[PDB]
């Protein structure tokens, strides 16, 4: 047996001043999740390119939690498709980073990638990475895994520039709300919106203001 | 560079000058062709060393402008490096070549208009707002021409002072230009009328373009 006590005003209620109907209980999604002793804390993707976006790096930081092992490995392994394109496996042990050393529960993955199909609005390629966490040996302990999409964002000479070329947003800003339900969101009323979003030319969106 | 006589007067009156070098090759194709060629740089080192020269002293001179119409050419940036050395105390300017040149200090157009961009090859007007804000630029803008005043003309000239108002970095501009260059003939009876371009039997001329 559960038992949820929901208070409606918090000391957090003086930060969430927004300009909408004022509302309280569980109005998301409550569930369970089972995770091995030895498993996957985190971990974060990233994308560098040359100057002409005809390769790629990509940059993969995994972090763990449970006891350290020599026989410990990480494989990640882009697909497109079936396809597998690129992978890496290694052991635990980051780069030294202080006079202490470094990150033991730590490891970092470079996978090279050419000609790599890139992530605009335009155009929105995908890659599949998955993260393995497993022995040397190669027995899974488990795995996680996120959508890709190979893009730069930076701002030079004051302009916002996506994969070198300068962008025009064509955006709207969003509130989370439905008429019946209230603040309770769910898939049909998401794609719902988003059909309707670039059927009118907008390509970009505002998560206003949370 | 002018009779010597009228930077006394606009010291004494009070009036900001432009002194310029006696540098223009309009009609040659393209308009660099002699300022881009070292063999005419020494020619041109005299108009522009002379002109320092002769009238540093007074006052009234805040600008200094490596002459007109004449493109843009690599003697325009020896030139323009050498006033920046001997005379740190004002700024050069210079317009050919685009007005934007690495040879002026100051963004300074010809008959850039005020919200319409006109987007020649290699040298675009764009509007005087429009060219404040290009990516990476930061200079003032000051038009060196402006408002051609041929005959009845001048309509749209409240429209350049709103915008120097509301803009900082717009910062005015010189009216093109103060006097009618006709000059005087007489009929039989004695009675003097005024004459343009090919009055003289002059030709070819470019008739009342002159006024
Ligand atoms: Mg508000
Ligand atoms: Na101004
Ligand atoms: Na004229």
């Amino acid at each position: 047996r559960l038992a949820v006590m929901v208070l409606r005003w918090s000391d957090g209620s003086y930060l969430e001043d927004q300009d909408m109907w004022r509302m309280s209980g569980i109005f998301r999604d409550v569930s369970l999740l089972h995770k091995p002793t030895t498993q996957i804390s985190d971990f974060h993707v990233a994308t560098r390119f040359n100057d002409d976006f005809s390769r790629a790096v990509l940059e993969a930081e995994v972090q763990m939690c449970g006891e350290l092992r020599d026989y410990l490995r990480v494989t990640v392994s882009l697909w497109q498709g079936e396809t597998q394109v690129a992978s890496g496996t290694a052991p635990f042990g980051g780069e030294i980073i202080d006079e202490r050393g470094g990150y033991a529960d730590r490891v970092t993955l470079r996978l090279n990638v050419e000609n790599p199909k890139l992530w605009s609005a335009e155009i929105p390629n995908l890659y599949r990475a998955v993260v393995e966490l497993h022995t040397a040996d190669g027995t899974l302990i488990e795995a996680e895994a996120c959508d890709v999409g190979f893009r730069e964002v930076r701002i030079e000479n004051g302009l916002l520039l996506l994969n070198g070329k300068p962008l025009l947003i064509r955006g709207v800003n969003r509130h989370e709300h439905h008429p019946l339900h209230g603040q309770v969101m769910d898939e049909q009323t998401m794609v719902q919106d988003i059909l309707l979003m670039k059927q009118n030319n907008f390509n970009a969106v505002r998560c206003s203001h949370y | 560079p002018n009779h010597p006589l009228w930077y006394t007067l606009c010291d004494r009156y009070g009036l900001y000058v432009v002194d310029e070098a006696n540098i223009e090759t309009h009609g040659m194709v393209p308009m660099n062709r002699l300022t881009d060629d070292p063999r005419w740089l020494p020619a041109m080192s005299e108009r522009v060393t002379r002109m320092v020269q002769r009238d540093r002293n007074h006052p009234s001179v805040i600008i200094w402008s490596l002459g007109t119409e004449s493109g843009h050419g690599a003697n325009h940036d020896a030139l323009y490096r050498w006033i920046k050395s001997v005379d740190p105390s004002r700024p050069v300017q210079y317009e050919g070549g685009g007005a934007d040149t690495t040879a002026t200090d100051i963004i300074c157009p010809m008959y850039a208009r005020v919200d319409e961009d006109q987007p020649f090859p290699a040298v675009p007007k764009w509007s005087i707002k429009k060219w404040l804000s290009l990516p990476g630029e930061t200079r003032p803008l000051i038009l060196c021409e402006y408002a051609h005043a041929m005959g009845n003309s001048l309509g749209g000239f409240a429209k350049y002072w709103q915008a120097f108002r509301q803009y900082p970095r717009l910062q005015g501009g010189f009216v093109w230009d103060w006097v009618d260059q006709s000059l005087i003939k007489y009929d039989e009876n004695g009675n003097p009328w005024s004459a343009y371009g090919g009055d003289f039997g002059d030709t070819p001329n470019d008739r009342q373009f002159c006024m």
